[PDB]
């Protein structure tokens, strides 16, 4: 949830929705099966697109626009 | 002996289907069966797998067998060796 800090401005100001009470709630557990993530676009969805790890033996050279364009030329 | 020596030096003698080279009579589906079988072979032979294929000294003056063979990449075992 990227509205994280203001839920908790919220509450402690005083106001705030269900749901910034729910997640205030469910945050303050200090569970390692909880974690907790801030930021302007971590929390985002463009943020998980670098997250994901390479196979160690999986081959990582493109050659796949190669083939493609031989295809097309000689083919 | 009897019908090649006439055709090379009997001047004016000639027939109708009686010969099949070099892919004359494609019109005709009989003849053409045996170069499309041939061909067919040839085609899902490559597709067998842990198979070797060979194009040595090939001038490439055929457009049917590149176009195929770039077609054909999806098969990780191809390895060429051209003089
Ligand atoms: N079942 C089949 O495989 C099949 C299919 C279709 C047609 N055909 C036959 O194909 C038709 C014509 O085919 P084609 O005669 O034009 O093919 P082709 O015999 O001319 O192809 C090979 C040629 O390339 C020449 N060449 C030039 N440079 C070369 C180099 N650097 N290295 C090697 N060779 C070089 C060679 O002189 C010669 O071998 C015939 O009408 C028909 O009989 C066969």
């Amino acid at each position: 949830y990227p509205e994280l800090k203001e839920a908790i401005t919220k509450v402690s100001k005083g106001g705030g929705s269900e749901a910034e009470k729910a997640i205030v709630t469910l945050k303050n557990m200090a569970f390692n099966q909880v974690t907790v993530v801030g930021g302007g676009s971590k929390a985002y969805f463009n943020s998980f697109v670098e997250h994901l790890p390479y196979p160690v033996l999986f081959p990582r050279d493109n050659i796949v626009d190669e083939l493609v364009e031989a295809i097309a030329n000689l083919s | 002996d009897e019908y090649i020596n006439d055709i090379i030096n009997k001047d004016d003698f000639y027939r109708g289907q009686h010969l099949i080279y070099p892919g004359a009579n494609k019109y005709s589906h009989t003849i053409g069966f045996v170069y499309g079988e041939m061909f067919r072979r040839f085609g899902e032979f490559i597709s067998k797998p842990q198979t070797a294929l060979f194009i040595n000294g090939f001038g490439f003056g055929d457009y049917h067998i590149n176009r195929i063979i770039l077609g054909a990449l999806l098969n990780p075992s191809f390895h060429v060796v051209i003089y």
